[PDB]
């Protein structure tokens, strides 16, 4: 899409159409003439490309009215309410821009924040953006949360996101020519390799990843047509509905061996039947030849009852060769309608041992793309962001992702080491108190008007708790938090002192040898400049390979790596690096998934604020305190990085709403 | 509306497979079971048919009788008469075996003969008595 309604694209946002937000902060013009409406998605769409041909400066009302073009420049308070509608909600001016207007030199209001992913960062930056004092409490030493980047001399390989999925629409896309990153896209071709090293043929390779998208249709089918959404009071999970469409298959080539092998017998037995009268028939003509013959030795001249009879068997006996040469004839028939059917059988199975083997790395990939076992996905939600996808190849960063969250970073107050232990909200205000993680005798407290938690859904949902709400959570909350999934998936990077793999190829699989560890070391990533692997470890295997040590990994590692190049040409790493996210206390996990139970509705629920009750009982309904953001709060876009960063912009968006105001709205 | 083409997905099947556990292997079981049990009523009737087929060896060579050619007539001897009296009892009504009993007699001229010799012949006793037996 191309011109303003590419802007409106690129941002999300229907070109043609008022949404549900704009509706919120002008109900004047979304119920008024659908002239003025045009107008104003015309304003929104104009001002949306100003800020998109240009991210690296600030657009000013001032820069923005300038470049629009009568009529549409005839009103200036709807271009700058339509202006501030945008800066606030973070469509533009968000990220890394130098200013025109430097900060206003007094702040308003004053925000804890806890966390400094990727969705904490884009708060705290967009909150300092709007003239308020912002701080980020941060339990590691680093910047990123999720965001890791391993860095040893050359050796750059990210342990946490890697891949942006996609320009079409990504605010990623933005922070690309923001901050220098090196975006290199993906090549799709996946070689697969099965246990023994030989490359899997490319005929099974199609025919069985095309049986895996007809299951994954198939399971569709089963939610939206047939309802099987419920099995024994409990969610059907999408693990169970691929076993109860692999059964129906396997159960469907035996209905049809059974009806075919039936046919046979059906005609066997036409045929028997059909013996039997030729069986009886060569012998009523045995016999009546023999009395044809006594007849015809009588010799002549006879009396005519003697000439009758030999005229009489003659002719029966002709008759009766007439049935037998007629049924030689329908034998002939049923002798060639069992010898088709005998050469045209039906396959003899729905999968075979090695088929199912290479079915399961399919598998294991549906594992990786939700960090979670299949047996866990809700078969009824576990894709409801697909309508969201974003358009064009995947990328990786070749610089490590890091740098976007260092980039984001500057000029931020930003306290390391140091863990949230509990929130206090009250009517009146906040105070987090926190430690060092080095030593955890020295206390902080921290007093506010509201608190951003960007703790991953992990830490949230960890019991005992390692975070304190004071008062706590309503269960509205905590219910959704128990609700949802927390996955898991880990990495292995290896580091070598050569390319010994298809350089041409950026990734390359590696076929279980059961379905119990079709998830361990499943796929290899050639990414970077330098001689880095990097190797998957999802499913069920993710959170049993934590208990193992790094040695014990890179030898699994080594192994295949041998068998699928040969034990010559694969040295040993100069440098392994080993991830263990649900073992980090700061993760419990590695991103979000729509459990069995669970919904898309969750993710609204983890996004609404906390309003604590009245401190004087009678006292007028206060303000919201405590706000959330952060990978698992973002209903279209979860356990991505522009997810986590959208949904900072929106808390920021509507925390500066609360504390400072809104006048876009008269 | 309809599921990808080859699966096979009916509001039947899935009840049959979800109703308990293993209500799955029980229903693929069933199966396997129903076909072992079909194959070897196949190679059964196969054999018993092996059996039935040793018998016709040489089908029925040595038991024909070659083909009379002979040119049909139009005037009824005594002795062509008399075959028909005889086949009449034999038979009666079966036209065509008559027609090759009397050998250069055609179907129509045995219709004809039923009502021109039928007094002297007495034909119409005749069948009373094939029908007795
Ligand atoms: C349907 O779609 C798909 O499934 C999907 C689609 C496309 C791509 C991807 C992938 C898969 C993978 O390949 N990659 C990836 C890999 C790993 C291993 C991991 C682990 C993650 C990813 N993420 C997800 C992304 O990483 C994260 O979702 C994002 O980073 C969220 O950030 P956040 O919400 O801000 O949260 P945080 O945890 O970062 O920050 C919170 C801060 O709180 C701190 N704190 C804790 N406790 C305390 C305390 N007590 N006090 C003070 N501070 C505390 C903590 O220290 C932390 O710093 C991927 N996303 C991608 O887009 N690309 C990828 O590439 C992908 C998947």
């Amino acid at each position: 899409p191309s011109g303003v309604e590419g802007a409106a694209f690129q941002s999300r946002l229907p070109h043609d159409r008022m949404t549900s937000q704009e509706a919120a902060c002008f109900p004047d013009i979304i119920s008024g003439p659908q002239q003025t409406q045009k107008v104003f998605l015309f304003i929104r769409n104009r001002t949306l490309q100003l800020w998109l041909d240009n991210p690296k400066i600030q657009l000013t009302f001032e820069a923005t009215l300038q470049q629009l073009e009568a009529p549409y420049n005839s009103d200036t308070v709807l271009v700058h309410r339509v202006h501030s509608y945008l800066e606030r909600h973070g469509l533009i001016n968000f990220g890394i821009y130098k200013r025109i207007k430097p900060l206003p030199t007094k702040k308003t209001g004053k925000v804890i924040i806890i966390g400094s992913g990727v969705s904490g960062l884009a708060a705290a930056r967009q909150l300092q953006s709007f003239g308020m004092d912002v701080t980020l409490l941060e339990a590691r030493d680093r910047v990123g949360g999720r965001v890791a980047t391993f860095r040893k001399g050359n050796y750059v390989a990210d342990l946490g996101a890697m891949v942006v999925t996609g320009l079409g629409g990504n605010p990623m896309a933005v922070v690309s020519k923001q901050v220098n990153m090196e975006l290199a896209k993906i090549k799709q071709k996946c070689p697969l390799y099965e246990a023994n090293g030989q490359a899997v043929p490319k005929e099974k390779d199609e025919m069985v990843e095309q049986e895996f998208n007809r299951l994954l249709e198939a399971t569709s089918y089963l939610s939206h047509q047939l309802d099987f959404n419920v099995l024994n009071n409990k969610p059907v999970s999408l693990g169970q509905a691929l076993e109860v469409v692999i059964q129906l298959q396997e159960k469907h080539v035996k209905d049809e061996q059974i009806e075919h092998w039936k046919k046979i017998v059906k005609t066997q037995e036409e045929l028997k039947e059909l013996l039997n009268k030729m069986v009886n028939l060569k012998e009523k003509i045995k016999e009546l030849h023999q009395q044809y013959k006594e007849a015809s030795e009588v010799k002549p001249p006879r009396d005519i009852t003697a000439e009758f009879l030999v005229k009489s068997k003659h002719r029966d006996l002709t008759a009766l060769c007439k049935e037998y040469d007629e049924l030689a004839e329908t034998q002939g028939k049923l002798e060639e309608k069992l010898q088709e059917l005998e050469a045209n059988p039906p396959s003899d199975v729905y999968l075979s041992s090695r088929d199912r083997q290479i079915l399961d790395w399919h598998f294991a990939n549906l594992e990786f793309a939700n960090a979670t076992p299949l047996s866990t996905l809700s078969l009824k939600h576990w894709d409801q962001d697909d309508d969201f996808e974003f358009t064009g190849s995947h990328l990786t960063v070749r610089n490590g992702y890091s740098c976007v969250p260092v980039a984001l970073a500057e000029g931020l107050d930003i306290k390391l080491n140091t863990a949230v232990r509990q929130v206090r909200y009250t009517a009146s205000g906040c105070e987090v108190i926190a430690v060092n993680t080095r030593s955890t005798s020295q206390t902080f407290i921290y007093k506010c008007d509201a608190v951003l938690c960007t703790l991953p859904l992990g830490v949230l949902k960890q019991q005992p708790p390692a975070v304190q709400f004071v008062p706590p959570l309503p269960e509205w909350k905590t219910s959704a938090v128990q609700r949802m999934g927390f996955g898991n998936l880990n990495k292995v990077v290896l580091c070598f002192d050569r390319v010994f793999w298809d350089p041409s190829v950026n990734l390359f699989g590696h076929v279980g040898s059961t379905t119990a560890s079709r998830g361990e070391l499943f796929l290899f990533w050639n990414l970077y400049k330098a001689p880095i692997l990097l190797a998957l470890v999802a499913g069920e295997a993710a959170g049993i390979m934590e208990n193992i040590s790094d040695d014990v990994i890179v030898g699994r590692c080594l192994a295949i790596l041998k068998g699928i190049f040969g034990s010559s040409a694969v040295p040993q790493p100069k440098e392994t690096v080993v991830s263990r996210w649900r073992a980090d206390p700061w993760a419990r996990g590695s991103y979000s998934y729509v459990a069995a139970g669970s919904s898309g509705n969750d993710y609204d629920l983890m996004a609404q604020p906390i309003t604590p009750g009245p401190s004087i009982p009678g006292a007028p309904q206060p303000i919201p305190r405590l706000f959330f953001a952060g990978e698992h709060t973002i209903r279209n876009y979860p356990a991505t990085v522009h997810g986590a960063l959208l949904s900072g912009l929106r808390e920021a968006g509507r925390i500066a709403d609360q504390f400072l105001g809104a006048m876009y709205t008269l | 509306r309809k599921p990808p083409k080859g699966m096979f997905l009916s509001q039947e099947d899935v009840e049959a497979v979800s109703a308990n556990a293993t209500a799955a292997t029980t229903v693929l079981r069933q199966l396997d079971m129903e076909l072992v049990s079909v194959k070897r009523q196949i190679q059964n009737i196969k054999q018993t048919n092996s059996a039935l087929k040793e018998k016709l060896d040489g089908g029925i060579e040595p038991y024909r009788l070659p083909e009379v050619i002979q040119k049909c007539n139009a005037r009824w001897t005594t002795e062509e008469q008399l075959l028909a009296v005889q086949a009449i009892r034999k038979y009666g009504r079966d036209f065509q075996a008559i027609s090759d009993v009397i050998g250069n007699k055609s179907v129509v001229q045995v219709k004809n003969f039923f009502v021109n010799y039928r007094r002297r012949f007495n034909i119409d006793e005749v069948l009373q008595e094939w029908e007795a037996e």
